[PDB]
Order: structure tokens, then C-alpha cells, then sequence
């Protein structure tokens, strides 16, 4: 849901720029225990409503793993790197799934974000970071869920450059 | 966009041979970078796997 | 199309055993240049006809690579290893796509094959190999294709065991 | 099975944002491990990527 | 050089805690174009001096790639995730090498940090992040280099929790 | 020990051609449970004797996995694909480690073989396969081992072509 | 340059999960029939605190 | 045990794509503010036939 990002430091907003036409994204998440989760998403603006259409293919998740055993405890906050590749926006991130016993299971997200606008109408951002926090509440067992996210797009201000670079 | 924007979602998928469908409804602050949504599993429930693997898709 | 395999050396045939109920397979193929191709397939027997239903999600293929540039020259023959995991059959293989200038682009196939039969009705094979050859003719550009395959499932007879293994 | 089995295929997908649909029809020798098929791109053609990436799915 | 990190929010310092015994680390960095860089490092405290001993094995770097062509432009700032695994500290990060024409080549660092103290003598940090910036100056071609780094260990303050998580 | 391969069908022998100069190889093996094993090898001919010098860096093996628990049962036979890239010979293989309870742990070998002859003085082999069987006997616990290998380099004659390729 | 039966000599040094070791090896095989046998001895860092199997392809 | 300005020295030995090299390093930084500078010299196998950047995280 990449329309909801707080951009700081004068970084251009690839997703908001894409309207009215909208954008798509595509991703494969590779899990360290052999699982794969692949997705394609279409984002459109319809009146005053954003409309998401998602297709999912997941495979090779170990039967004894936290995913198939339904014993996962949600995601840690995460950091994504984003930069231009082939005239579109690429995203890479590592995430860590909380497991029983204070353990974590890591995965890597391989993303391509694709505006439906032509390149001529877009300001492509420089290399930057996106901080994410996703929090989920299971309201009804395997049926109803609530999800909260906060996202901020920024440069590295915490570890400053001595040469005035970002 | 406006300081509060609603969104709808439809999702269909297969995970480890399990077919499912979900719908979603939420809203957030586009410029402040915050959002909330509700997801219901409408087909293939109760989900036979951790919903967490679906979070980044929602 | 895993129903068409020549099994040798008394190896049980997971796929043919699965009828009348049929089977599914799921795969993520990871390409060395960053592309992913994910598929889920359903195989059924309808009278005297095998029926395949396939869903595909591919992403992150480089715009400049032989896939998106449509400059691929077909697959080399390949070797798949298969063995039991979690009461189903897993398959792993490396393939090499022919590229212009005698080059190759490699990829890894991560497969799980799932019978629709209960385990009680199935003889699971021991660790074994499947030799594959896939050949394609483009009859009409981007529209009509012909594909031939030969497959043989075997143990390692070429490099024999001094200890009486398969 | 019998020593010459026919098969039919339907395929839907998206690769790098390109939506497509294919149909297939063929026959093979199940016990001899040989097969032939014809694939037609019925939607999203001409295919804007190498068909080779679809081969193992057919 | 893990001794030089600014730890905020009361996060335990696995590395400083390890002295006078010191620590080791081991890592394989996997590059997206097929290269691998593997290292083992030993860190000791010799009176008032820190002593590093490093062993390196790198392989499979493409002949035509920015690494072997010596056309790399340094690293973007990066974010590492760290958490306890098997009673030691694991680290995972994605980095991005600057290339000619505003391009990047990404890689993944798989690190295990090993204190020379027993785990019973350390206070293990919870899941946290380390922000890194590495800047390199080539003083003499292929002979003399200067390297600056700044590092900060932190929780996710940028995108805060609704529930009370760190 | 690549000098000991039986080459059939007239496939040129990259390794035997390399003498008297000899060759090197380099490899990273990636394990499915997160382990990495990286090696560099030098092969020389000294009179009537082949001399191997090997350097090894292994990391990130799970403390509870079959490797660190010393509960591995040897390798299944394996198939390696080999082909030219960048004027040297690349090798890629999947291997499967036998674990207790009839289970397997898989890994991928990324190899580059480098002759100490210039490419101008070699006949490079076309794409081909190497069948391998490695068998190990533990004579004395963690101290003495015996290892047997058989290797055969070949084309795919098991699943033959229609179009007249190897 | 190579004979029907060809002997070989091996030295190995490394670190796995922080554990340092050294190995030596001696063997022989038929270069043309593609068969070989060898003995490996762990001379430093023994007994091995990890499965020797991970070293097999390096020997 | 550590001072506000803390020096370090490094020795590095390796092989990348068949090329052997050795490096030495000298530096200092502030352990508590998390900053540091160092100088690295290639003492064997120079001039480096690959991008030094791949060694940065090891230094």
C-alpha cells in the first residue's frame, strides 16, 4: 500500500506521482527455510477510493515451519532500499518473522515498482531508504485480521557523510 | 490526494496447494505515511497458514 | 507434464500412482540475473484426457536481459533430483538457457509435487534423478509454439557405488 | 494409463507487468516418457518476453 | 571493526562486552551478478590496541562486472539487522555498490558474530538495527586507500508501534 | 580432484589439457539451512605426483543442524553442469546430504575452474554434464577418513534430441 | 604427463564456524577411467567438531 | 578497557578470482560515538586487479 508513505528531505514520490493512472508492483519474497511468496499487485484510483487487486502464489513452505504450523508472531520493523533500475523503481529488503522462543525467521523481498505513467511525466528518486512497521491483530482465528502500517522515506541522516553525499 | 484516503482490496492466491480469497477495507493518511485496514478471509478459511506471509501484499 | 516419464530400476511412479485423483505442482525458478518465475499447476484426469491448469507470476526480469529482449535460444538438457520431504515429493534442478554468442544463463528450480491421494495409497520413491530434454519451435512469432520433451527417471548407474548404494 | 495419452492445457499469468493467456494441446507416451504439444498465446500476444521461461510450466 | 558503534536506547553492546577476551566474525557476501566474498575475522585487545586478523576468499566475480573491471564507485549507506541465534549474534544486511551511469549492484551479507566470552557472561541485545556509512578514498591506484565509517545501533524510532514494542 | 574424470563422446578435457602448468578452482557451496562453504584450490603436477593445496572458509552453519551436530550420512550421487564463461570453465551442481530419518539437506555449488594455460592454448568443451559419486568412510572419529570418487563427463544421451544437438 | 595410476598429495587449512583445522591427504586413481581413492588425516583442530562431509568436494 | 580515542591495526590475506593479495591497515576512532578512520596498504599482489570496495566490510 505504497501510496501511504511520508517522504522527507525533498525525495520525489514515485507512487503519488503515478496518479491518476496508478501503478503496479511485483515481488518474490524468499524465506531462509525454503519458502517462496510471489505477488503481483495493481493499484488504481477510482473516484476518492484506492483500489488494490492482488494475486499470490506461495510455495515450498516447510510443513514443520512456523508458517505452515501457524505459529508466527508478526514482523519486526524493517528497512527497504529503493533505487532506479531500467527506468522503473526497484526495492530490496530483509524482514524478520518473530517465532516461538524469541527466535526469528528471515526473508528477502525482491520488488519492482512500475508506474503506469510514462517516464516523461515522472521524477525518479535517488537511492533512498524506507522504514516500515507492520502490526497485525488476529481478530477471528484465520478469518478476520487488522493491520496497521507506518512508513517513512528518507536518506541516511543517522550516519552522516564526511563528503556531503546522501 | 487528501489527508485521509480510503482503500479497498481483493486478493486471491494459492499457498502450498491451499486456495484462498481475501477482501480488505481501510484508510490512511497518505502524506503522514500511516494506515489501517481490516482483512477478511472469504474463501479457503480458516487460513491453514500464518497470515503474516500475506502482510506485505495487503 | 510429469505423467510422461519413463521410470527405470523399479522406482515407484509418484505421478501415475496419483490417478484418478491427480496431483498438483508448485515451483519458483530463480534466475542468476535476478528474475523469478513462479507457477502453480493442477493436473487432472478427465475421461481419456489429461487436463492442465497453470497459474504464472514472473517478476524482476532485467529489461536488458535475454528474457525481456526475447533473445533466448532454448534450454540445455537438464537433471532434476527428487526425494521425499514432509510426505510429499520435492524436486530441485539447475537449468541453463542458451544465449547469443554461445553464452548461458543459469537458474534453479525449487519444486514441490503434491499427490491428491492420501499417503496410505502411495509408494514414495527413494532419492533419484530425472533427465529432461525440452525442445521448442516458434511456429509464429510470439503466438504459436511447439514443444517436445523426453524424461527418464533413474538412479546413478554411470558412477557406481563400491558400497552397494543406488 | 494407455501408451498414447492426449492432454489439454490452460495458462494464465503476468510477467514483468505483462498479462497473458495460453492454451495447449498435445499427446505423449506416458510409459516411454515422450510428449509433444502445441501452445497458442490467446491473450497478451505477441508475447513480449522469451517463451522459454514458460516451458517448464506447459 | 565492530568495536566502533554508538549504541542508543540502552541496547547492550555485544562487542564491547566481549573484551578483554575479544570476538570473531564470519561472513559470506553474495553478489547479485554471481560473485561471493567470504571472510573470517579475529578481534583481540592487545593492551591499548585493537588487533584485527582477516582471511578472505572471493570467487565467481564476472570478468566483465564492475568488481573485476575495477569500475566501482563505493557503497551506499546501509542498514543491518541483528538478533540472537544459537546463543551468538547474527547479522544480515543488503548493500548497494555504486556503478557507472547511476547504476547499483546489490549484495547480501550473512554474518555471525562470536564473542570469546561464554553466553552466560553476556547480556544479549534484542532485535535491533545498525546504520552504517562506509566511505573510501583511493590515495594510490590499487595500493593505498583511506576508509571512514560511522555506525549507530538503534531500534525503529522512525516508524513507531501502536502496541508498545521497541 | 578434477584430473580424475572419464570423458566420453570426445568432450575436450579442460583439466588434463592444463598440464604441465596445472589449474586452480574456486567455489562457494550454499546450504539450504544457511551454511556457506567457500574454498580455493591449487593443482600442480610435480614429477609423477599431483599436488593439491586447499584453503577453506565455512560459516553460518546452524548449531542444531546436521553439519555442526556431526550427524550427516554422506552425499547422494550428483550431476554437475559445465560450460564456458569469460574464457574459463564454470561449474554448477546441486548436492544432497543424507540426514537421519531418510531426510536430505540440499546445497548448491558455484564453481569456476581456471587453467594456468591461456585460453588460446586450450580446446574448450561445449556444455556438458559430469556425474559424480563421492563415498566416505570414517576410520577414526574426526581424525581419519577414506574417500572414493567416480566421475564421468558426458552429453545427455538418456533423453535424446530431435533437432540434432548433443 | 599422466600415468594409468596417478598418485596425489593434499594439504588443507581452514576455519568453519570459528573452528580452525588442518588436514593432509594421500591418494591414487586412474585419470582416464575417472576413479580415485584417498585417505585424509585431520592433523590440527581434531577431532573435527563438524561433519567431514562439508569438506569432501574440496579434497 | 577502551579509551575515547582507540587505535587499531589490521592484517589481511586472501584470494579473489585466483589473485592472491595481502593488506595491512592502521586506524583509530571513537568507540562510543561510533566513528573511525583507517589507512589500508596493499603489500602483496598490488596493484589490486579488482575493486577494493569488496574488501571494505572486512577492514
Amino acid at each position: 500500500s505504497k501510496t501511504f508513505i511520508k517522504y522527507v528531505s525533498g525525495i520525489p514520490d514515485y507512487f503519488k506521482q503515478s496518479f491518476p493512472e496508478g501503478f503496479t508492483w511485483e515481488r518474490t519474497t524468499t524465506y531462509e527455510d525454503g519458502g517462496f511468496l510471489t505477488a503481483h499487485q495493481d493499484t488504481s484510483l477510482d473516484g476518492d477510493c484506492l483500489v488494490y487487486k492482488v494475486k499470490i502464489l506461495g510455495n515450498n513452505f516447510p510443513a514443520d515451519g512456523p508458517v505452515m504450523q501457524n505459529k508466527a508472531g508478526g514482523w519486526e520493523p524493517s528497512c527497504e532500499i529503493l533505487y532506479e533500475v531500467d527506468g522503473v523503481l526497484c526495492g530490496q529488503s530483509l524482514m524478520a518473522l518473530k517465532c516461538p522462543g524469541g527466535r526469528h525467521l528471515n526473508c528477502r523481498l525482491h520488488t519492482t515498482y512500475r508506474s503506469k505513467k510514462p517516464a516523461s511525466a515522472l521524477k525518479m528518486p535517488e537511492f533512498h531508504f524506507e522504514d516500515h512497521r507492520i502490526e497485525v491483530k488476529e481478530v477471528q482465528k484465520g478469518k478476520h485480521y487488522e493491520q496497521y502500517e507506518a512508513a517513512v522515506a528518507r536518506y541516511c541522516d543517522a550516519a552522516p557523510s564526511k563528503l556531503g553525499h546522501h | 490526494l487528501t489527508e485521509t484516503m480510503p482503500f479497498r482490496m481483493t486478493m486471491e492466491g494459492t499457498v502450498n496447494g491451499h486456495h484462498f480469497k481475501c477482501t480488505g477495507k481501510g484508510e490512511g493518511n497518505p502524506f503522514e505515511g500511516t494506515q489501517d485496514m481490516k482483512i477478511e478471509v472469504i474463501e479457503g478459511g480458516p487460513l491453514p497458514f500464518a497470515f503474516d506471509i500475506l502482510s506485505t501484499s495487503c
